[PDB]
C-alpha cells in the first residue's frame, strides 16, 4: 500500500540520515555478505574483501538509489523501471536475495539511528523496502 | 550450527549485556508491528490494535521474558540445540500449528532490536555469528515438520 504515515516516517528518517546514505549503503552490503554468504555469488569480480573500494563503490549507488526512490514513492514502478530489468532479465536474481538485503539494510540503519528506530519507524521502512524490492521483481510475476 | 570459537566469543560476550526483561518485550512487541498476522495467535493477550498499544500490554513483556530465556538456554547448549528445543518444538507444531517462516522472523527481529541496543558494537563480525544461531533455534523449533 503505502499510506501517508508511512511516507512521513520514510522521508524524515532518509533526511537524518542525509550525507551518510553513501557509507550505509557500503556497510548493509557488508553486512549481507557475511550473514548470507550464498550472496556473494553475484559478485564474483568484486574484491568482496571487508573494506574494499568495490563493496564501497556500489554500496554508494545501491544508497543513490533508494534515496531516488524516496524522492518518487508514488511512482516507484517508474522511477526503478531500468533496475528493474536489470535484475530480472541480466543478472536474473533469485527473489530471496531482496529479503536478505533489505534486512542488513534495516539493520544497518537500526545501528547508527537507535533514537528514530522506534517501532512504527521499524515497520514503515519494512514496508518500504519490501515495496522496492517486489519493484526488481516484477518481471518475473 | 557450527559456529567457530571466534563466534562463540563474540555471541556469549555481548549476550553478557542484554537486558533480558526488556529484549524479550522489544522483539515480540516488534513482530506484532511489522507483521500483523503474527497477532492471531495472541487473541489471549488483549489489547494490540496500535503500537503503543502492543508498546504496553504487559501479556506481551511478560512472554518477551520467557522466550528470550529459552534463547538463553539455547545458547548453553549450542550442541545440541535439537534436544533443547524439541519440546517446545512439539508446542509450535502441534498445539499451536505455528508455520516456521515465522520463526525466521522472530528470529530476525531480535537481530534487529540487538543492533539498536548495541549500536556499533554489533559489527558485521557480530551479526554473522547471531544470524547462524538465530539460524540455528528456528531448525530447532520446525523439527517436529521434518
Ligand atoms: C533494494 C535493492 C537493490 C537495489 C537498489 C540495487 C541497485 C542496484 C544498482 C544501483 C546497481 C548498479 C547499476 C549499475 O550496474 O551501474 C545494481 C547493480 C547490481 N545489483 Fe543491485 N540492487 C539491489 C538488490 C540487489 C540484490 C539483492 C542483488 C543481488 C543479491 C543485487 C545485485 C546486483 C549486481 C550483481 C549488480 C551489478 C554489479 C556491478 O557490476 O557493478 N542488487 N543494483
Ligand atoms: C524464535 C522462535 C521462538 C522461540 C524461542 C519461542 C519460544 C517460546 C516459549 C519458551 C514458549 C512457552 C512459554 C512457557 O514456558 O509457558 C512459547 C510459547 C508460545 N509461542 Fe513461541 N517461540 C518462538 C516462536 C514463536 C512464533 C513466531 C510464534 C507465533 C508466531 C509463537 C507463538 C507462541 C505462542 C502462542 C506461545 C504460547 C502462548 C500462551 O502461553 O498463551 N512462538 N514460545
Amino acid at each position: 500500500v503505502l499510506s501517508p504515515a508511512d511516507k512521513t516516517n520514510i522521508k524524515s528518517t532518509w533526511d537524518k540520515i542525509g550525507g551518510h546514505a553513501g557509507d550505509y549503503g557500503g556497510e548493509a552490503l557488508d553486512r549481507t555478505f557475511q550473514s548470507f554468504p550464498t550472496t556473494k555469488t553475484y559478485f564474483p569480480h568484486f574484491d568482496l574483501s571487508p573494506g574494499s573500494a568495490q563493496v564501497k563503490a556500489h554500496g554508494k549507488k545501491v544508497a543513490d538509489a533508494l534515496t531516488t526512490a524516496v524522492a518518487h514513492l508514488d511512482d516507484l514502478p517508474g522511477a526503478l523501471s531500468a533496475l528493474s530489468d536489470l535484475h530480472a532479465y541480466k543478472l536474473r536474481v533469485d527473489p530471496v536475495n531482496f529479503k536478505l538485503l533489505s534486512h542488513c539494510l534495516l539493520v544497518t540503519l537500526a545501528c547508527h539511528h537507535p533514537t528514530e528506530f522506534t517501532p512504527a519507524v521499524h515497520a514503515s521502512l519494512d514496508k518500504f523496502f519490501a515495496a522496492v524490492s517486489t519493484v526488481l521483481t516484477s518481471k518475473y510475476r | 550450527v557450527h559456529l567457530t570459537a571466534e563466534e562463540k566469543s563474540l555471541v556469549s560476550g555481548l549476550w553478557g549485556k542484554v537486558n533480558v526483561d526488556e529484549v524479550g518485550g522489544e522483539a515480540l512487541g516488534r513482530l506484532l508491528i511489522v507483521y500483523p498476522w503474527t497477532q492471531r495467535f495472541f487473541d489471549s493477550f488483549g489489547d494490540l490494535s496500535t503500537p503503543d498499544a502492543v508498546m504496553s500490554n504487559a501479556k506481551v513483556k511478560a512472554h518477551g521474558k520467557k522466550v528470550l530465556n529459552s534463547f538463553s538456554d539455547g545458547l548453553k547448549n549450542l550442541d545440541n540445540l535439537k534436544g533443547t528445543f524439541a519440546k517446545l518444538s512439539e508446542l509450535h507444531c502441534d498445539k499451536l500449528h505455528v508455520d516456521p517462516e515465522n520463526f525466521k522472523l522472530l528470529g530476525n527481529v531480535l537481530v534487529c532490536v540487538l543492533a539498536h541496543h548495541f549500536g556499533k558494537e554489533f559489527t558485521p563480525q557480530v551479526q554473522a555469528a547471531y544470524q547462524k544461531v538465530v539460524a540455528g533455534v528456528a531448525n530447532a523449533l520446525a523439527h517436529k515438520y521434518h
